C-alpha cells in the first residue's frame, strides 16, 4: 500500500526545539501536497502545516512563525521543525497527504502519528 | 473531508457551483487574532495566482478568473501577518463548473425475458460534469398510482411493483444545483416492450446458435459478411427455437467472416442488440 511514518516525536522543555519527520510510499510524491496535523489529549484534530511540490507553504493561526514546515521532494520527504515550544503543543503529529482533484480539506492518506511532550 | 479550522472565511459570486465559462470572483476575508495582514495570497491547488487580485477592506480581498472552465478547483487563501515570514492560512473553498441538464428524450422502457426487471433508460444528453440526478416516475394508467425512482444512470423497475394494469406512463427529471428538466411522457404497455432471451451463435459453412426464449411468434436476422466487404448480407428468419437453430451459408474458402444475429417478438416495437462477432476462417 501506501505509507506515512512519522519519527521525532519524544519529550523535550518549554522553550526547546525539535524537528519531526515523515517518510512518504506508495503515490506520486511530487504530486500530492502533504500536511502536518496534530491532537491534543482530548482535543480535536487541528492543522499546523501543509507544503506543496511548487513551495508554497502555509501555517495555522496557532504555530505559524514557530513552527516551519519543509518538503525534500528528491528523499520523499517532510519536516516540521518545532520551536520556542510551549506546553499547548503536546499532542501526538500526524502526517497527511492530500490529492488535489479531491477536496480541499479531503486526506487520502495518514500516519500512524508521533507523540511530542512538552515537560515542565 | 478533515476539518480545518479556518480563521476566516471564502465566498464566490455568482456562486461555488457555476455554469462554465462565466466569469466569478472569489473574496476571502481575513480574521486571524492580532494580524492586520500586510498581503492576502490565492493559491488553485498550490498554484500561486498573481494577477487579477484586488484588495477592499483592509481584511478582505478577490480574485478574478475569466471564462472559468476548469470542473473543479480547490482554492486556497493565506495572510501575510505581520510579526510573521511566514503564510497563515486564511481558509479553502471547493468551486466546480459545468452545465445544467438537457432535457432527457428517447426514454424507453423494456423488459428482457425471464428478468422481472423493466429496463428504463434515456439519452441524458450533454455532459453537465456536475452531480446530477435521475427521478424515473412511473404512473398506472389503471389505478393511477405513481412511484419515484432515484438513479444516476438507469433504471430497472420490478416486474412485482407493475401489477397494476399494463399501460403505464413513464417520464424521467433530472436536476443538478445549475437547473432541473423533465422529459416528455413514454406511454408503455407491459406485453408490448418484451425483448427475446438472448440469441447465442457457438460452432462454426454451418453455424449452430440458440436462444432459450419462449415467446410463440419470434422472428430473427442473421447477417454475414466478409471481414474485408462493408455492405451486409442479411437473411431475414421466422425461427422457431424447438431444437437448436442451424444456419448453412456458402463461403469462398481461404477467406475469413463475421456473422451476427439478433431476434424480437414478431411485430413488437424493439429488437434485441445485435450478438458479439463471430469469426470464422474457412480453409483452402
Ligand atoms: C467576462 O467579462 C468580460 C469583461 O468584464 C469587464 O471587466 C471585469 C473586470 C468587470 O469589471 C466587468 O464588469 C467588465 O464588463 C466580458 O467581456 C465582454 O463580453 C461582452 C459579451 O460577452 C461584450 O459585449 C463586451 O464588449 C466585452 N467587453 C467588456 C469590457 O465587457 C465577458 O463577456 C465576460 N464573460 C462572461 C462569460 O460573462
Ligand atoms: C433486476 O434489477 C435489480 C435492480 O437493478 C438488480 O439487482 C441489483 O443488482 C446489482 C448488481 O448488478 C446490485 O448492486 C444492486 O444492489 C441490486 N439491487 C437490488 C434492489 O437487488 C437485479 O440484478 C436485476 N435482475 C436481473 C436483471 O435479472
Ligand atoms: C468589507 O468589510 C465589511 C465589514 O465587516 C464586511 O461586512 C464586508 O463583507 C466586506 N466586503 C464586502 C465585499 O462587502
Ligand atoms: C438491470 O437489468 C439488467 C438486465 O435486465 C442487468 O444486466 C443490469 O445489471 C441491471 N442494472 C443494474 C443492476 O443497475
Amino acid at each position: 500500500e501506501v505509507q506515512l511514518v512519522e519519527s521525532g516525536g519524544g519529550l523535550v522543555q518549554p522553550g526547546g526545539s525539535l524537528r519531526l519527520s515523515c517518510a512518504a510510499s506508495g503515490f506520486t510524491f511530487s504530486t500530492y501536497a502533504m500536511a502536518w496535523f496534530r491532537q491534543a489529549p482530548g482535543k480535536e484534530r487541528e492543522f499546523v502545516a501543509e507544503s506543496w511540490s511548487s513551495g508554497t507553504t502555509y501555517y495555522g493561526a496557532s504555530v505559524v512563525g514557530r513552527f516551519t514546515m519543509s518538503r525534500d521532494d528528491s528523499k520523499n520527504t517532510v519536516y516540521l521543525q518545532m520551536n520556542s515550544l510551549r506546553a499547548e503543543d503536546t499532542a501526538v503529529y500526524y502526517c497527511a497527504a492530500k490529492r488535489p482533484d479531491a477536496g480541499w480539506q479531503t486526506y487520502d492518506y495518514w500516519g500512524q502519528g508521533t507523540l511530542v511532550t512538552v515537560s515542565s | 473531508i478533515t476539518n480545518i479550522n479556518c480563521s476566516g472565511h471564502i465566498w464566490v459570486e455568482p456562486a461555488t457551483i457555476f455554469k462554465m465559462g462565466m466569469n466569478i470572483s472569489i473574496y476571502c476575508q481575513a480574521a486571524i487574532k492580532n494580524c492586520q495582514p500586510r498581503k492576502l495570497h490565492f493559491y488553485k491547488n498550490g498554484i500561486k495566482e498573481r494577477f487579477q487580485i484586488t484588495r477592499i477592506n483592509k481584511t478582505t480581498a478577490r480574485l478574478w478568473y475569466k471564462n472559468f472552465l476548469e470542473p473543479h478547483a480547490s482554492m486556497y487563501c493565506t495572510a501575510e501577518c505581520p510579526k510573521h515570514f511566514q503564510e497563515t492560512l486564511i481558509c479553502g473553498k471547493d468551486i466546480s463548473s459545468g452545465y445544467p441538464p438537457d432535457i432527457p428524450d428517447e426514454v424507453t422502457c423494456v423488459i428482457y425475458e425471464y428478468s422481472g426487471n423493466m429496463t428504463c433508460t434515456w439519452n441524458a444528453g450533454k455532459l453537465t460534469y456536475i452531480d446530477t440526478k435521475y427521478v424515473v416516475h412511473v404512473k398506472s394508467l389503471e389505478t393511477e398510482e405513481e412511484q419515484q425512482y432515484l438513479t444516476s444512470s438507469y433504471i430497472n423497475i420490478s416486474t412485482d411493483s407493475l401489477q397494476g394494469g399494463k399501460k403505464y406512463l413513464v417520464w424521467v427529471q433530472a436536476a443538478n444545483a445549475l437547473g432541473m428538466e423533465e422529459s416528455k411522457q413514454l406511454q408503455i404497455h407491459l406485453d408490448d416492450i418484451v425483448i427475446p432471451s438472448a440469441a447465442v451463435i457457438s460452432r462454426a459453412t454451418i453455424i449452430y446458435w440458440d436462444s432459450q426464449t419462449t415467446i410463440e411468434k419470434v422472428s430473427c436476422e442473421m447477417r454475414y459478411k466478409a471481414t474485408t466487404n462493408q455492405t451486409w448480407n442479411v437473411k431475414e428468419f421466422d425461427t422457431n427455437f424447438t431444437y437448436v437453430q442451424q444456419s448453412e451459408f456458402y463461403l469462398e474458402p481461404n477467406i475469413k467472416y463475421v456473422f451476427q444475429v439478433r431476434c424480437q417478438e414478431t411485430g413488437k416495437r424493439y429488437w434485441q442488440p445485435w450478438s458479439s462477432l463471430f469469426f470464422h476462417k474457412t480453409p483452402e
